[PDB]
């Protein structure tokens, strides 16, 4: 469910603060530029574990499914265009 | 009870290393366990751990420790460690995630019943003051459930979130301590937080002294290498209460750096070139240009004081039961109620956590507190029913947020703190500004009593949990405050300008901070070994 917003958001609370800096405001500020595609996408990005998520954000290793790499791509890209987290 | 019960021998609030290594061994001696964890417990900040004679460990640790920690909890732990860890073995790294997963995987095979994405409230209490569970509600529906429990074990982790800069998940709120507190139960050694001294700005990701190391060095708004100032000889190789220390002094006269970062000290690395950098620091490059937005290679990296272990907690036996002091000063168990984990101060750490013992505290007291739980209920004897008043009582914090919509931010208030308790209580302690801080502490804490909650709604409320961390940040923070400014030494992490030195005569203790009056004493570090003799000072 792409609009239950509120569910989505509590998912991004995740165990690394690295995770927290590049997730929680990517989804706050850009969740609702996504298509409903890349909406459902996200959710299951965030299915991902919290050590290969970090990675794939690092460039170190990439996810085994296209979209998702295409997901990852676009929170590093949105995520360098924002700068430092207030 | 209008509100419904569900009743297991034991409440594991808190799914990290501690608390599930405890839920596994309780289910799997008989008894029935109910593992409580606000996030999926493969997102506990457990998660960020990495990189993977018991005579040498020990002395290694009380001396890391300095002196203040417990040599016999200390022993059974250096002893106990190795037999603990090939246990979980025969049943950014995999380290944290793969202790997580294996417990996690076990739990659900011994039929721990788990309770993921449901958030703790508050401990219930009878008429005699036992521990007789936990209320807590369901994220996804907002529904509120006594957990009835001959056992309540808090597992709920660090609180770093307190100060402006920290290591930690967002998610270490220290709800635990808040809980505790609430309750009337004791919390020790607070003013024991390990900080590192340069952390990214705005991110709290650390960034090695190994620049500083190679040649890196510190610049303040001027760009005045500002640690020549504090530390002629060391420089930015200074200890690292020095380094951390100058920082804020730095920032809280005025001369810090500003912008999207917030307030910081410039590390200065590109001076040693392109080649070194990516030959030497390949990964400061890397983490600098994702979280610092800035490239090394041509700008300073924006760095600030970052707070990263709680060596201070609940303080607990070797079985993890929770203590507090009768007015004689005397430890007496509190009943019903036990800790495990970085919410604990067993004190395996005391004054400063040394490299990996925070991964095993886990296994090993985890394992401890479920190996005892039986023998510490059977101590502790039947506890009386919690009246629906009880019950209630639990709620109360809920209930204000709830009938209270407009009123101030918590967000501001959340920042005010983080301010107040990085300038006056992180690494620059002193006794003025201490003083004019716990005053600052009392405003504040005053607005968070009219502090707004927007959302009224009951399903997947994130601003209400939100809301409810900021009353733990609340309370950890000022018996942080209290702590700090109560001990006058200065003892490993806790670091005070006005007092330098290590005080044996006065201070080879533990400070304990007792919420029933917000007043400190003093508790006996344990200096008696079983196998071995003592380690003196
Ligand atoms: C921050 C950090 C710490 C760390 C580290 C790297 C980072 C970035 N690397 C380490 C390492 O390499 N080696 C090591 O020995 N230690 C390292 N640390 C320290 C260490 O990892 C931690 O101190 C330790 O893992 C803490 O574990 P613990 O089991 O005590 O607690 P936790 O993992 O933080 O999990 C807490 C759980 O509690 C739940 N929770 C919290 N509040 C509630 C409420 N209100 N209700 C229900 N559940 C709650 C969380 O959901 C979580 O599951
Ligand atoms: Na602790």
């Amino acid at each position: 469910d792409i609009n239950n917003k509120a569910r989505i958001h509590w998912a991004c609370r995740r165990g690394m603060r690295e995770l927290d800096i590049s997730i929680m405001p990517f989804f706050e500020h850009e969740y609702d530029s996504l298509s409903d595609d890349e909406k459902r996408i996200f959710i299951r990005l965030l299915e991902c574990d919290d050590p290969d998520l970090f990675n794939w954000l690092m460039n170190h290793g990439k996810p085994a499914d296209a979209e998702l790499e295409m997901m990852v791509r676009l929170i590093q890209t949105r995520n360098r265009e924002r700068g430092p987290v207030a | 009870m209008k509100l419904p019960v569900r009743e297991f021998d034991a409440v594991v609030i808190g799914a990290g290393g501690a608390g599930m290594r405890a839920a596994l061994q309780i289910s799997q001696s008989g008894q029935t366990c109910a593992l409580l964890s606000k996030v999926f417990p493969t997102r506990s900040h457990t998660v960020s751990a990495q990189g993977g004679n018991w005579e040498w460990h020990m002395y290694d640790t009380v001396k890391g420790s300095d002196y203040i920690g417990d040599q016999d909890a200390i022993e059974y732990m250096c002893k106990t460690g190795p037999e603990a860890i090939l246990e979980l073995e025969h049943m950014a790294d995999r380290t944290g995630h793969a202790l997580l997963h294996t417990l996690y995987q076990q739990n659900l095979k011994n039929h721990t019943t788990i309770f993921s994405e449901w958030y703790a409230l508050d401990l219930v209490k009878n008429q005699d003051g036992a521990v007789v569970g936990c209320t807590a509600l369901c994220i996804e529906t907002g529904e509120v459930v006594y957990f009835k429990a001959r056992a309540t074990v808090l597992a709920t982790g660090g609180a770093g979130r307190i100060y402006q800069s920290t290591t930690n998940a967002h998610i270490n709120t220290g709800d635990g301590v808040g809980m505790a507190i609430r309750a009337g139960v004791p919390v020790q050694d607070m003013e024991m937080w390990q900080f590192h001294p340069t952390g990214i700005a705005g991110a709290g990701v650390l960034v090695t002294e190994g620049c500083r190391g190679e040649g890196g060095y510190l610049l303040n708004k001027h760009g005045e290498r500002f640690m020549e100032r504090y530390a002629p000889n060391a420089k930015d190789l200074a200890g690292r209460d020095v380094v951390a220390r100058s920082i804020m002094i730095e920032i809280r006269e005025g001369r810090g750096c500003d912008g999207p970062w917030g307030p910081h000290a410039k590390l200065k690395l590109d001076h040693l070139g392109k080649e070194v950098l990516e030959s030497r620091l390949p990964g400061i490059l890397e983490l600098s240009r994702t979280f610092a937005h800035v490239d090394p290679v041509k700008e300073p990296i924006p760095v600030i004081p970052t707070c990263h272990y709680m060596m201070g907690g609940i303080p607990t036996k070797v079985t993890g039961q929770a203590l507090t002091v009768n007015e004689k000063g005397e430890d007496v168990v509190v009943p019903g109620l036990f800790a495990v984990g970085e919410i604990a101060c067993v004190s395996v750490h005391g004054a400063n956590r040394l490299g990996g013992n925070s991964l095993l505290d886990l296994v090993v007291f985890g394992r401890a507190a479920g190996l005892h739980l039986q023998e510490s209920i059977a101590e502790q004897g039947a506890l009386r029913d919690a009246s629906e008043s009880d019950v209630e009582a639990s709620l109360d914090r809920l209930n204000r947020w709830n009938n209270n919509r407009n009123g101030e931010d918590p967000v501001a208030i959340r920042k005010a703190l983080q301010e107040c308790m990085q300038h006056n209580f992180s690494v620059f302690r002193e006794g003025d500004a201490m003083a004019k801080g716990l005053e600052q502490l009392k405003v504040i804490r005053e607005r968070l009593k009219n502090a707004r909650l927007d959302d009224t709604s009951s399903e997947f409320n994130t601003q209400r949990v939100e809301c409810l961390e900021l009353d733990n940040l609340m309370e950890t923070a000022y018996a942080t405050a209290v702590s700090a400014n109560f001990r006058t030494e200065s003892r490993g992490a806790h670091s005070r300008f006005d007092f330098p030195d290590r005080d044996d005569e006065n201070w080879l203790c533990h400070s304990l901070y007792l919420p029933e009056s917000e007043s400190m004493t003093r508790r006996s570090v344990n200096m008696e070994p079983k196998l071995r003799p003592a380690f003196p000072p």
